[PDB]
């Protein structure tokens, strides 16, 4: 098929000439007649675009290498002694035991109960009699 | 009356499940066909091994395969006097067709039973097809020359098991009594067996004789009359050979059963006298990128077999070729190391290289649909062609097929030839858009410009097409037009910009100042121009990637060049910059601005100053 | 080594270029420093040779340097009674400062000629400084034990060339005759030269005599007056040494001309006789990350030079500490092996390291300025400290400085003790964060959660820190904690991951199948891991860049390697992957998966293969 013009053109952003391989295989095919080397380049036109909407996203943070500021300082003094030699005595992995990191979170609970009853006694009194 | 109402069959992957598609063949008799094809390769092994030990004949020189038939028990008995099969060739192969664990390469290490895919390509086809019409297949074989008591009994009714037992047979070769099902009497009727045998036996050199039994009172005359022409397909006259006898001979010599798209039966005499008969498969072999052969040519010297699947007669670029070659001049004592080292086989395979060229070029002009099948199976292989031989790259470029804008399909139906017919008046330049990914070819904006002016484009979207691009700078005296840059040719011509007018630029001026002082000296300059596209930010460059390749350019400061810091340009109208302009808040203002920055840098470098600056802002606007 | 063929002009600042600029020093007489420097070390090398054979004194028991001046001829001749310089020690030394081809370590292997820069650090400064006051420099040496006939000649006018030849010099030692420039007669005046002798020689061990001759009519009186005290700085009274002598003697033994931050002159007398003299440099030496030596101290035994660059007395922890140690206790015939293994020399190194502790811990309180300069140049290597010795871990943690969210500066000034005061109520845990680059990590706004909570977090952007911290699990009772991530990914055992277990995996198995078939071979393997996190997906690595730097890790294919194709593991629980699983549409399904692919890939590579595709995705989904 061919869409009117010819070209089923689609989305666009930028362009690059592909390359990664040049030394490969051995040598054995047809014959000697070496001449197919003559390239060309050129560009002079720009067209419009039809992409304009607004959808909604789902808010959540992002992890990676992290460093930054706050604005705070204070100090101490005590201890001080040194003797080592880079060899492999305390060259090993571990890091951390257990910690907090309890900054903030949004907890959503849900639970329901109606339930009812009725029950009552009655007051039954006794008759009295008097005489002269 | 029948009434073919509805259809539907879609199945791919795994050789065995693809075998079951043409197992039926609309014939059934494909079983007898393939059975004798193994008896031909048994006759081949025999005549090779006879060069090392003539005792194999056992005195009896009559090498033939005989088909006898019975109505009472309902048994079709095919018995050749070939090499037969040893205890090894039965247990270590027929057992590996049954339950063992060949899988696709091997169950355990993926190497030991690697060389069973070649063996299933031949014997595996005849196995299941036999059991389609046979209730029981009893194979009673014996290796020629080798001791009669090491003869092998084999029995199966089609289950994943085999009853193997050592028996005695003084007769050499293989004797297979297929107990056919009641109803399969056709393969036991004389006239039917005549037509069936001849159809394939004519491609076979080995005389396929039949039980012509006359069962008359007293005169029960058993005679064996050959139904085949009894002549090897390469040495007999091409006039006597029909097109199907070629297609059928392929299935034998390729250890396969598919229909070949085309072939080339040429004889060449002189100093190097050979008779060549090459073919083109309709399938991509399993072992195409494996260290074992599924390509190759069966070596015959002076009509005698030496070795099968010998890829030593064919360059690695021409690995798509399948067939054989009978050299009458080559040594009969020849081996695979002689074929790899000796100059005679180098000149011989180069003499076969041209037979490939004619066969492909013909198929290209004759039937481009069959050549399209070839190309989508063997494209990557022929892509090495223009990348090695750039001398004849124009000639190979006629064979080269690329995907183009002519369709939005990934089908490489359009040729450089097709494009020559598609060429516009004055067009000396074939427009190329290159990418190592199909979706990256479809990420090209230059397409819309070609769409408006009406000129055709190649969508290069393959891995090894970039290797041929190092050489394929011209075809047919016509250079290519590479989309390598967008340039300042449109400098003062930037008026055709939808509605990005001075009204917007009055509101841009505070935005310009804020962005230039936000970024500072990590960018050369932030210029607000009117590039439309779907890209909200794009950069301008002076020289080679601004200045990332030259002498003076690195003589500016040395470290990455200061000038190299690209000119940060934005589209005021595009919704990304427009939504960035809606946000005056510094935290999110810098979120958008520095995002669009490292986006544009990523376009003109592929690498960033800070990947994490970008990836924070990118994924954050996607998520929050 | 046999070099040649190396044509590549790319050298700037690195050692030699930085030397020439400050070898001027605005001083000129800096030449006279380096001349006597070479004369002192020469006589001290003769002391070393004398230990190996006393006959190498050539009959001279009194080793000293004698400056003489010819006012008329304008030639200043500084001739020492040192070892001199052997023929090869002239050619492969002065010749490599003029014309040879040393590159940096060696143009060929990058190892053999690595002891060129050791010589250029001192004699290359002396070379340039000489030709500032001198038109012509003519060197005439004769080495110790080598006969007068094997005297050596070297000559240069300051060009990129030299004249080496064999002459006769009956005197042993070195003779540097500088023909001064026309007008430079300043350094021909006796009173001038003697003032410049005392100014430098005062901090130098070698007696420096001057030619005091009375050349009157008929009267050729000749005498020599030593202007120098003729005693070593280290062996002379500490209070008799001035600050300027320490600073300039640093420059001598450091093969440099910059000022030291601080020093410590000590002597230890009694059972073990050794004088110690340590200096803290202001600038990181070039050898800081290089395989040849300038780290360590100069070994002297009883005011006799044994070897320079002796890092046997100082660990890699204190490799930057440059100075010297003289011992009248240790043997004269002490070996480089004895320096490593001997207990007496272990007590040397142990006391010296503890003496640098006393210097550093003082310097923190003495000048936080100079200590902050120190840590930002030298603290990278010092940071091995705790993570080699667990016994003193707390006491090394008292010397350890890191960065923290105290300030957005990359200056690592804040100690752990600081953090202990800086801890809040119920903030028992030391919050830390390791990173690849400070600028990269700083671009993350996630830390604003800790900002408003009012917690401070340790900023770590070193190389070796991630290893060191593995033992730095606790300081002052306060245990360290990673806020890198924690969630339900393990919660009880595995599957407690919201609810993404077997029920999810019923839909995830055909999902993995689709993705791996979609990408074909673009990726190694794709999994659905249940690491909840706030990131959509992550790629995993085997070694460096996955496999783009090792033997087997290149010997797989030979191109960019199949191993280097990253392992793509997504979280099926994440809302973006919920939407990617909700997508049945082919183009959008693949687009979501490949988005998270090139997302994680760009996080681990800093580079994309085809950027435009991934950019077009974010452009389209954000423009909508």
């Amino acid at each position: 098929m061919a869409t009117s013009t010819l070209i089923k053109a689609i989305d666009g952003d930028t362009v690059k000439l592909m390359y990664k391989g040049q030394p490969m295989t051995f040598r054995l095919l047809l014959v000697d007649t070496p001449e197919t080397k003559h390239p060309k380049k050129g560009v002079e036109k720009y067209g419009p675009e039809a992409s304009a909407f607004t959808k909604k996203m789902v808010e959540n943070a992002k992890k990676i290498e992290v460093e930054f500021d706050k604005g705070q300082r204070t100090d101490k003094y005590g201890r001080g002694l040194a003797y080592i030699y880079a060899d492999g005595k305390m060259v090993n992995e571990a890091l951390v035991r257990q910690g907090l990191a309890k900054v903030a979170y949004v907890y959503k609970p849900n639970n329901t109960h109606e339930q009812h009853l009725r029950k009552s006694e009655a007051q039954a009194k006794k008759e009295k009699l008097n005489i002269w | 009356m029948k009434g073919q109402e509805t259809r539907g069959f879609q199945s791919e992957v795994k050789q065995l499940l693809h075998l079951m598609i043409h197992s039926l063949y609309s014939n059934k008799e494909i079983f007898l066909r393939e059975l004798i094809s193994n008896a031909s390769d048994a006759a081949d092994k025999l005549r090779f091994r006879a060069l090392s030990n003539p005792d194999l004949y056992e005195g009896d020189g009559e090498l033939r395969v005989r088909v006898s038939f019975d109505k009472d028990k309902r048994t079709l008995t095919i018995s050749d006097n070939g090499v037969g099969m040893t205890r090894d060739e039965v247990i270590d192969h027929l057992g590996t067709i049954a339950k063992s664990g060949t899988k696709s390469f091997l169950e355990s290490l993926g190497s030991d039973q690697a060389k069973d895919s070649q063996l299933i390509g031949q014997f595996g086809v005849g196995f299941y097809s036999a059991f389609i019409v046979a209730d029981k297949v009893t194979v009673r074989t014996r290796a020629a020359g080798e001791k009669p008591e090491n003869g092998v009994f084999w029995e199966s009714a089609g289950e994943g098991e085999y009853t193997v037992a050592d028996i005695t047979k003084e007769d050499r070769g293989t004797e297979i009594t297929l107990h056919l099902r009641e109803g399969e009497d056709e393969f036991l009727d004389d006239w039917r067996v005549r037509s069936i045998i001849s159809k394939y036996s004519d491609h076979i050199a080995l005389p396929v004789e039949i039980e012509k039994r006359e069962e008359k009172d007293g005169e029960t005359v058993i005679s064996w009359e050959k139904i085949n022409k009894a002549q090897a397909l390469w040495t007999r006259n091409k006039s006597e050979i029909t097109d199907e006898e070629y297609k059928e001979f392929y299935k034998h010599i390729a250890h396969d059963f598919n229909d070949p798209l085309t072939w080339s039966h040429n004889r060449v005499e002189g100093k190097q006298e050979y008779t060549s008969l090459l073919y083109i498969p309709s399938q991509a072999p399993w072992d195409m990128w494996n260290r074992d052969h599924k390509h190759g040519l069966k070596l015959y010297v002076q009509r005698v077999f030496i070795m099968d699947d010998a890829e030593q007669f064919m360059p690695n670029y021409l690995r798509f070729v399948r067939g054989l070659i009978d050299s009458s001049d080559l040594p009969l004592n020849v081996s695979r190391e002689i074929l790899q080292d000796s100059t005679v086989t180098r000149n011989l395979r180069n003499a076969l290289t041209k037979r490939v060229l004619q066969m492909l070029e013909k198929l290209a002009k004759d039937d481009a649909e069959k050549y399209q099948t070839f190309w989508q199976q063997f494209g990557l292989v022929l892509k090495e062609g223009p990348a090695e031989d750039f001398a004849n790259q124009e000639a190979i470029a006629k064979l080269l097929r690329f995907a183009s804008t002519h369709t939005d399909s990934s089908a490489q139906t359009v040729s450089l030839e097709d494009y020559v017919s598609r060429m516009k008046e004055g067009q000396e330049k074939i427009y190329y858009i290159t990418a190592d990914s199909y979706a990256a070819a479809k990420s090209s904006p230059h397409l819309e410009l070609l769409r408006k002016k009406g000129i055709e484009v190649l969508l290069l979207s393959d891995r090894i097409d970039e290797w041929m691009m190092n050489y394929l700078t011209e075809f047919d005296g016509k250079p290519f037009q590479s989309v390598s840059k967008v340039d300042e040719s449109l400098e003062k011509l930037a008026d055709e910009v939808d509605e990005s007018a001075k009204e917007a630029e009055k509101a841009l001026t505070p935005f310009i100042d804020r962005v230039k002082a936000l970024l500072g000296e990590r960018v050369k300059d932030v210029r607000l121009t009117h590039r439309l596209t779907d890209t909200p930010a794009i950069v301008s460059t002076d020289a080679d990637e601004m200045s990332t390749q030259m002498a003076k350019l690195f003589a500016a400061a040395g470290q990455k060049v200061p000038e190299v810091k690209y000119i940060f340009e934005l589209n005021p109208d595009h919704v990304l910059v427009k939504r960035a302009a809606d946000t005056e808040d510094e935290a999110k203002f810098s979120e958008w601005v520095e995002l669009l920055l490292d986006q544009a840098l990523l376009a003109e470098r592929g690498t960033l100053e800070d990947p994490n600056l970008f990836i924070r802002r990118m994924n954050q606007l996607l998520v929050s």
